[PDB]
Order: structure tokens, then C-alpha cells, then sequence
């Protein structure tokens, strides 16, 4: 099949909510090897976020129940089981974009701004599995979390704008990562802050291009912070 | 509360 | 650790976990495995299995909307409309497949061993619904076939909720709800379906104060449709 | 469209 071909079915998918669909369209557009266009690129990312985020919600829902049973009620066994479905899951879902991650999209990638938009997906992508992982495992995929965030911070704020959204949006997600997986609260709060407030010193670079995407992460910035303070 | 441990009213926001 | 090991009750919780977690693909297998064993059901398996279904129809019938309103839209351009029709077509057929599995299931193991009427109505009225969204995608001799069987499987749930049900049962009210609707809009005939849904709403109103504090907002949440509905057409 | 149940 053709390129144009299976993008208008990533983008029909998109609109009735079939992700699976969606995804494995961009998945087949990405192993015909060539780098992607960013309307392609938003199209990959948006599939596999909605296909991972289903898993990621039910195995928060049914590790919450496996909780509130007790373990003399002893169903536990089942949620214990079908956490473990989830689970295996969301690591296959997490592998199938690593792979692409490894294998054609970092590498090919030509300008700054793409490297860091996929060193970040690298990011948080295993910051996803390092939400249900435990014991060693969960040491490799923190570590491997954080080296593609740094590296995609280091060159970021060697080649792109405070404003620009997809270093704003790394810095959001980064934090997230310090707060949420290395528990970490003030180290996440510092580079939030810093973020945000190095793009409100250069507010005067934001252009009709990309003014509503920066100001709409400069907004979710200011909500961390406020959730990560109201305590 | 507590995060993606608890609600999803306080997952904090990604993109 | 598979269904076939599993007993009732296993399959059971299976399915409520399934629903918390929004896997109505897993809850819908549960509610098949436990229908397969061949018992009754009892009133909380009932809607489960009735809940799990309605989700994974939903999404087809959610999905051939979208498409079918962007296939309206579409500019001229012979590949990409041959592509929506096609994928339209796509989730029509995954429709019919999920439609026909719980038609298969109703008329092989649940209306055949319903007993009480109240069961009986429930699953005439979920064979009048599985019909009614096969008509919303069919067409020619199809349509014909499935708008009869839908009407059918209405008719006698309403025939037998009249006469075994008292008027304020959330299930003879939301059959009125649903029936009303299929005249609306797959039969086109908009008197029927004002005149069954205010009779039935009537009835109800008759008798809200013989119910308890529960009762009475199951009861009312129903009615409030059928004069949403009634709203909604009698603007014209 | 109509509210059904």
C-alpha cells in the first residue's frame, strides 16, 4: 500500500475513534522507512497515545480495586490476574513504538526539533511502563526514561526558543516524570517553574504560528504547579 | 490525590 | 484460568472488573461465557450482559455516524471517497457480527429459557433493539426483514409488559421508550410514537405515589426521556 | 438523536 493511501486512514480512524485502526496505519506509514511529515508525525503520536492510555486507565482502575479487596476476600486473585492481562498489554504497546522509536524514527530524524519531539516520546514512553513495572525492571525503564528526556532537554535549550511548544512541552512532561515516577517533588516543580517562566520573559516571541499551542502548555504548566502546591 | 495513583481529576496534565 | 474453567460466579466478577475498566470487549465474553452455561440469568447478569453489549454496538454505530457524516462532506476525489465508503462498509460489518452474536444468544439460550414475563420482556425488547440497529445500516430486502423483526420483537414485549408489568417497571418504561423510538425513526411514523410514549408516560404518572424513594427515581429518570423525547418531536 | 435505553 501507498503512503497517501494509508494516511487518509490514520486520519478517518482518528475522527470515528478507532485507534487500533489508526495505529496501525502510521505504523505501516513509519516502516516504509522515510521520515515523517509533522501532520504524519501528530498522527503516529496521537494513535498510540489513545491505544496506550486505554491501558494505562484500566490498570489504574483495577490496581485501585485490587486494593480495596481484602486479602482474606481473597478475589483478589482475578483483579491480580487481569491487572497482570493489562499489563502485558500496555508493555506490548509500549515495545511496538519503542521499536519504531529505534529502528526509523530517531534515526532519521533531520532537524533539532524532531530529534527532541522523539527523544521525549522515547521518554514517555518508558515513563509508561514505568508506571506498572517493579523490582529491576522498573530501575531500567526509569533510567531509560530519563536519559531520552535529558538528552532531548540538552539539545532543546541548545536550538529551540523558551516558547516553542515542543520544548515546553518536554519540560511539562519531564516534570511529570520527576514528580510521578522519582518522587521527586521539588525537583519537578523547579523545572516547571523555570519553563514557564523563561517563556513568560520571551512572551514576545510567540507569532500566529504557534502562539495557541505554547499558550495552551504554558496553561497546563501553571496547572501542575498549582496542583503540585495545593498540597 | 496522590497523583496517577488515585482519581483522575488529579492525574497531572501531559502532552 | 479460561472461561471454561471458570465458574458463574468467577465469570461474574470477571465482568464487573471488565466494566470498571471500560473493556467492554472482556465484559461482553464474560456475560457469552456465562449465557453458554445455560441457566437463567439472574437480574444483575442481565444488565451486564445487556451493559456490555450496548458498549461494544455503540461504538460501531458511534463510528458509521462519523464516517457516514464525513463521506457528506468529502470533496471529489475517487480514492479517497472509494476509501470511506469502504471503510464505512468496514464497521457495518463488525455491526452486523455483534448484532447477530447477541440475537444468536438470544434466541438459542435466553428467550427460550425466560420464564417470569419481566425477563421475557427484557430480552424481547433487546431482540427489538439488536434488530433495530441492524436496520440503521441495512438496506433493500434486508432492511425489510430487519425492521419486521424488530417491530415483532417489540410488540410482544409490549403486549406482555402491559399485562404482567405494573406501569411505573423501569423496563416497561424504557420498552415504551425504545418502541416509540423505532416508530419514530426507522418506521417514520411520527404519530405512533408521540401517542405510545405520552400513554405511557401517563400511566406512570398514575402511580408515583405507590413507590419508594428508589423505585420512584428509577421510574422517573425513564419518564424524564419520554418527555425529552416527546419534546424533541413535538417541536416538528 | 432520541434518548433510548
Amino acid at each position: 500500500m501507498d503512503k497517501s493511501e494509508l494516511v487518509q486512514k490514520a486520519k478517518l480512524a482518528e475522527q470515528a475513534e478507532r485507534y487500533d485502526d489508526m495505529a496501525a496505519a502510521m505504523k505501516a506509514v513509519t516502516e516504509q522507512g522515510h521520515e515523517l511529515s509533522n501532520e504524519e508525525r501528530n498522527l503516529l503520536s496521537v494513535a498510540y497515545k489513545n491505544v496506550v492510555g486505554a491501558r494505562r486507565s484500566s490498570w489504574r482502575v483495577i490496581s485501585s480495586i485490587e486494593q480495596k479487596t481484602e486479602r482474606n476476600e481473597k478475589k483478589q486473585q482475578m483483579g491480580k490476574e487481569y491487572r497482570e492481562k493489562i499489563e502485558a498489554e500496555l508493555q506490548d504497546i509500549c515495545n511496538d513504538v519503542l521499536e519504531l522509536l529505534d529502528k526509523y524514527l530517531i534515526p532519521n530524524a533531520t532537524q533539532p526539533e524532531s530529534k527532541v519531539f522523539y527523544l521525549k516520546m522515547k521518554g514517555d514512553y518508558f515513563r509508561y511502563l514505568s508506571e506498572v513495572a517493579s523490582g529491576d525492571n522498573k530501575q531500567t525503564t526509569v533510567s531509560n526514561s530519563q536519559q531520552a528526556y535529558q538528552e532531548a532537554f540538552e539539545i532543546s535549550k541548545k536550538e529551540m526558543q523558551p516558547t516553542h511548544p515542543i520544548r515546553l512541552g518536554l519540560a511539562l512532561n519531564f516534570s511529570v516524570f520527576y514528580y510521578e515516577i522519582l518522587n521527586s517533588p521539588e525537583k519537578a516543580c523547579s523545572l516547571a517553574k523555570t519553563a514557564f517562566d523563561e517563556a513568560i520573559a520571551e512572551l514576545d516571541t510567540l507569532n500566529e504560528e504557534s502562539y495557541k499551542d505554547s499558550t495552551l502548555i504554558m496553561q497546563l504548566l501553571r496547572d501542575n504547579l498549582t496542583l503540585w502546591t495545593s498540597e | 490525590f496522590g497523583g496517577i495513583t488515585g482519581e483522575a481529576e488529579g492525574f497531572p496534565a501531559t502532552v
